[PDB]
RNA sequence: CCGAGCCUGGUGAUAGCUGGUUGUCCAAGAUAGAAUCUUAGUUCAACUUUAAAUUUGCCCACAGAACCCAAAUCCCCUUGUAAAUUUAACUGUUAGUCCAAAGAGGAACAGCUCUUUGGACACUAGGAAAAAACCUUGUAGAGAGAGUAAAAAAUUUAACA
């Protein structure tokens, strides 16, 4: 609910559009077991797509710890120390590769209600509106019912 | 109490001025009307809206083709205040196979069988 | 929809792009472009050899969790669900104008 | 002051509405284009005999079309692989 | 847009408004004279095809 | 209640509009007929 | 607004019906690559094809009816022809 | 632009004294301008949470026109609190025993029926005759015009407009006048 | 009356639009209003009306 | 840097001394400092426009809560535009 | 706390009557009447629901359907469309309000009562002032896009030789 939720103005990072772009998904850290029913997708996902995931994306580092959990989670860290967790118990390969994708695609910081959609530092061009810019003046500058 | 309405036959009679008002020559008449509903088929009786969906107009605003005989024209003289009527107009003939896709109606009635998208 | 941008502005969309992220795109469309001393009009939009407005792609993210909740009282209709669509962001690089005219 | 007895639209004695210009344009809107409708509807292309029997095969084959896909009603097969692909819950790595 | 140019681009609406007001008055000389003239150089239109 | 009323029975509103739609327009001359002939 | 206006001359009442400023595409690449079309584009022409297809079979319909009459017609004389050369 | 960024905020939101003659004007068209000039709707920035409105000032309230019988047939009524207390008075005494209530009332009801509309109108000023203090007729911007051109009288008429108005008829010379 | 019903300027009359039932009109109306187009309403009479 | 203004990064003291330093080095007249429009000088919150004018030829305006605010501000437009560093001048190219 | 005591037990008495009836999401879905010590209920029918078999189902075009003393209806090949009948198994609704129209009763009273044809409501939305029943409008989401629908009452009045 926005009034109950916080929000923000729409920005992206450092400015990240105008230069080089870069991934500003630091780093991921995912937590999958041996055993397990809920961790086989993890585990055929990391056979087999993880290396690709890493060919495609350099920028990024991943770890994988390879312990006991009732439930396999997936951690991703930003640049900006943003700390984003999500539980993959009990997914497809294809969810958990869509999951990763947006992820890296995904900005270091929260998903909240945005103000507005968009965000420009030199909203004005002509100079923004002000009382006196469309009337004009008067002979020797004088006011109303003003003699001298 | 409120029953069908049958309509008189003189009413679809029409008159010179009539002819040289609204441009339909009676000589070589039109062969596809373009139909497109207007008003609700609510608040109006079941036969008037089973015979819309029939005819396929369920949908509001969407142009839908009909023939020109009497087996079809009893239909939407059933559901004439419910529906705008049109006839097909074209200059390029009927679409031939190679320009069935660029294909394009206009408000006036006209069906363009070439659509370029780039003005004069 | 429509937006009025500049160079090194931000724009949000409620939909997926289909490209990558830090992929540039060409954006065709105009309805004008105006400087501080004249303005571009369009008949409705401007030719495609006059302008060239840029934009790179930085961020697909998924929204807020928007909640739908329909509830009629005194009948026992309740029905809850929770929505998340797709944006993506972009960021308008240059604006350049040719002299064709 | 100023009411009126019972329910404002209904009965003996209801509250008074009046008609606007506003109004009577949009109906008089109406009923022109129901009279375009008219003339459209007027000078028909085909007689009855000329339109009697000329979409007959195809309303045929439609209807014949209908029943085919109504009479096309079974269980769908089932397969050693939908049976089997549950084992693979128990996957571990050696 | 429009409201946007309004306050931010205020010489680029007054420009719109006075496109609008000769469109007036062209469209008020076809009142007086619909057919028989020079069509408004403004309300000519484009067609696309 | 009965169509057929002491007092004028209050009609359906369509029905008024088609009764405000339908009236006789008496042709007048653009000129009045006593200053001008 | 202007939707009259719009019709009068030809043009759709809702500028978003079609034309250029709906009907093209809204981005491409800057290496001047050709876009990928949009859904809403694609299900138009699917439509409009179905539109014309329809168009040119109840035209097709509606004129060999037309031929089979005449020649019902044209057989009828030809027997009548027969009936009083018997 | 190219201007700072809390000075032009200031500008932007600044208030404006508008000043109006009611000299033998309709309180009803001045009302309707002063309501849309306090609201700030006449500011492309308005927003209701944003107090954009302005200052608006109105002189010779006492010598306002209305256009018909108002002055007898218009009823001004408020009720005391108090059995009895019901009271109509017609404009022509309302105006006798305070010439800006008329305005003020017509204002007060073209308003919003928001808490905003007690502001606007402490923002509000009115003046029955020509005359008004120094302060709040040296710090004003603009007059804005009349919403009605006053007719002219034949003491106005020059005799040039007599002589190009043409006359009608010839009448006989054998009669009083 | 006759001569005012033969030269009203309104195109548009009670008659042609009930027994076209142009919009569905024949909703509110009776059958007897087929007859009775507009001068009846009940048991009154409007001659004013055509 | 695109989002900062200049003054925002260069603090400064005394511009409209360092503009007449500046005007004189390029060899123009001393400009004077003119309100243009005002609203509001007796209540509390006045607003002022003040113009600067060399040679009866304007550079730069600017408003502020009091003239010598107003003033100030009209001297730090006239050297943002005469460094060319206008929010409205060409954004940095790539 | 005696129209006949209190306690225990049968007794978890019975109650066509009132109240209540527990996680999420989707879909289809208010509907003629007969009998009944029966009208606050139930049984059958009708409507509705699920899965299956089959093919005709709906609108309908000429012709066709009474002497006595009107709007429309029935049947109906075409046509436009895709539903319909049957088979297996239950349930629930079976205490109904307004508007228009043809009528009966009453006072040519009722927001009255009773039948018939239709619409709406009992499902969202805009308007008419708030409003169930009136006018537009339906199939469901996000938009800081757009075109439209129904949609604001007008009236001032009497001279006379
Ligand atoms: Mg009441
Ligand atoms: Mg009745
Ligand atoms: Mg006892
Ligand atoms: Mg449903
Ligand atoms: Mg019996
Ligand atoms: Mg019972
Ligand atoms: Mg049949
Ligand atoms: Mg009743
Ligand atoms: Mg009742
Ligand atoms: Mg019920
Ligand atoms: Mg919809
Ligand atoms: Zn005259």
């Amino acid at each position: 609910t926005a009034r109950g939720t916080p929000s923000r103005f729409l920005a992206s990072v450092l400015h990240n559009g105008l230069g080089r772009y870069v991934q500003q998904l630091q780093r991921l850290s995912f937590s999958v077991s041996r055993d397990g029913a809920s961790s086989r997708g993890a585990r055929e996902f990391v056979e087999r797509e993880v290396i690709d995931f890493a060919r495609r994306n350099p920028g990024v580092v991943i770890y994988v710890n390879s312990r006991p959990c009732c439930v396999p989670r997936v951690v991703a860290e930003y640049l900006n120390g943003a700390v984003r967790e999500e539980s993959i118990h009990c997914k497809s390969v294809e969810e958990i590769s869509t999951l990763v994708q947006k992820l890296a695609d995904q900005s270091g910081l929260d998903v909240i209600r945005i103000r507005k959609p968009f965000h420009t530092d030199n909203p004005s061009i002509q100079g923004q509106w002000h009382p006196f810019t469309n009337k004009p003046t008067t002979f020797r500058g004088l006011r109303p019912r003003e003699v001298q | 109490k409120f029953t069908r309405s049958r309509i008189p036959e003189k009413v679809f009679q029409a008159s010179p001025e009539d002819h040289e008002k609204y441009g339909g020559d009676p000589q070589n008449p039109h062969k596809l009307h373009i139909v497109t509903r207007i008003k609700s088929t609510r608040r109006r009786p079941y036969w008037e809206k089973d015979i819309i969906k029939m005819l396929g107009l369920e949908k509001a605003h969407t142009p839908q083709v009909h023939k020109n005989i009497p087996s079809v024209n009893a239909k939407l003289k059933v559901v004439k205040h419910l529906i705008r009527i049109k006839p097909l107009k074209l200059p390029q003939g009927l679409p031939a196979e190679e320009n069935m896709s660029n294909t394009c109606l206009k408000s006036t009635g006209e069906l363009v069988v070439q659509w370029h998208l780039k003005p004069v | 929809r429509q937006w009025k941008v500049t160079s090194e502005d931000l724009i949000l969309i409620g939909n997926e792009l289909d490209l990558a992220c830090g992929e540039r795109i060409r954006l065709e469309k105009v309805l004008l472009v105006g400087a501080d001393n004249f303005t571009l009009l369009g008949k409705p939009l401007l030719g495609k050899d006059l302008v060239r407005v840029e934009a790179t792609v930085i961020e697909k993210t998924e929204s807020w969790p928007r909640i739908i909740m329909r509830f009629r009282k005194r009948k026992n209709f309740k029905k809850k669900r929770i929505v998340t669509t797709p944006q993506t962001v972009l960021r308008i690089n240059s604006i350049e104008i040719a002299p064709c005219l | 002051r100023g009411r009126i007895p019972g329910r404002q639209w209904i009965g003996k004695h209801r509250r008074p509405r009046f008609v606007s210009l506003r109004a009577k344009q949009n109906m008089i809107r109406r009923l022109e284009i129901e009279a375009e409708n008219h003339y459209w509807l007027s000078m028909p292309y085909m007689t009855r005999e000329q339109e009697r029997g000329h979409a007959a095969v195809r309303r045929r084959e439609a209807f014949e079309a209908i029943k085919a896909a109504a009479t096309s009603k079974f269980p769908p097969h089932r397969f050693i692989a939908d049976q089997l692909d549950h084992l693979n819950v128990t996957k571990k790595w050696s | 847009v429009l409201a946007d140019l309004a306050i931010y681009e205020p010489k680029t609406f007054k420009s719109l408004a006075a496109l609008a007001s000769r469109r007036r008055h062209e469209g008020f000389a076809a009142a007086l004279g619909d057919g028989k003239e020079p069509e408004g150089i403004f309300s000519r239109v484009v067609q696309y095809h | 209640s009965k169509a057929v009323t002491r007092h004028r029975r209050v009609m359906h509103f369509q029905r008024q509009k088609l009764m405000a739609v339908t009236e006789y327009i008496p042709p007048k001359p653009a000129i009045h007929p006593s200053c001008l002939p | 607004a202007g939707g009259q206006w719009r019709l009068q001359q030809g043009l759709a009442a809702n500028p978003s019906g079609y034309g250029p400023l709906t009907e093209l595409p809204d981005w491409s690449y800057a290496d001047g690559r050709p876009a990928p079309p949009m859904k809403g584009q694609l299900r138009r022409k699917a439509e409009r094809e179905t539109f014309a297809r329809r168009v040119v079979l109840l035209s097709q319909e509606m004129d060999a009816g037309l031929q089979a009459w005449q020649l019902r017609q044209q057989k009828l004389q030809e027997e009548q022809r027969k009936q009083e050369n018997a | 632009s190219s201007f700072s960024r809390a000075p032009q905020q200031w500008a932007t939101f600044a208030r404006i004294w508008y000043l109006l003659d009611g000299k033998m004007q309709p309180p009803g068209k001045l009302a309707a301008m002063a309501s849309i000039r306090l609201q700030g709707l006449h500011k492309p920035v308005y927003h209701a949470l944003s107090d954009c409105g302005d200052h608006v000032v109105i002189m010779n309230t006492r010598h306002i026109a209305f256009s018909g019988n108002k002055w007898e047939q218009k009823v001004y009524s408020s009720h005391t609190g108090y059995p009895g207390g019901f009271r109509q008075v017609t404009a022509a005494q309302l105006h006798l025993r305070d010439p800006v209530a008329i305005v003020k009332l017509a204002i007060y009801g073209m308003l919003p029926k928001n808490l905003h509309r007690r502001t606007m109108m402490e923002r509000l000023h009115l003046f029955p005759d020509e005359y008004i203090p120094e302060d709040i007729l040296k710090n004003l911007v603009e007059e804005l015009p009349q919403p009605r051109k006053i007719p002219k009288r034949l003491d106005e008429y020059t005799q040039e407009e007599i002589d190009a108005f043409p006359r009608l008829w010839t009448p006989p010379e054998d009669y009083r006048l | 009356q006759e001569e005012r019903e033969r030269n009203n300027q309104n195109p548009w009359t009670f008659e042609r639009i009930a027994t076209a039932n142009m919009l569905g009109i024949r909703k509110v109306l009776s059958p007897y209003d087929l007859t009775h187009k507009g001068k009846y309403w009940g048991k009154f009479y409007m001659p004013k009306r055509v | 840097m695109t989002g900062k203004e200049l003054f925002e990064m260069w603090k400064i003291i005394n511009p409209m001394g360092l503009l007449v330093e500046e005007l004189k080095k390029r060899n123009v007249s001393a400009p004077e400092s003119r309100l243009t429009r005002q609203s509001g000088g007796t209540t509390a919150l006045p607003l002022y426009f003040v113009g600067l004018y060399c040679d009866k030829k304007l550079i730069a305006e600017g408003p502020g809560e009091t003239v010598l605010v107003a003033e100030e501000e009209a001297a730090r437009v006239a050297l943002r535009k005469l460094y060319g560093f206008t929010e409205n001048r060409r954004p940095w190219n790539y």
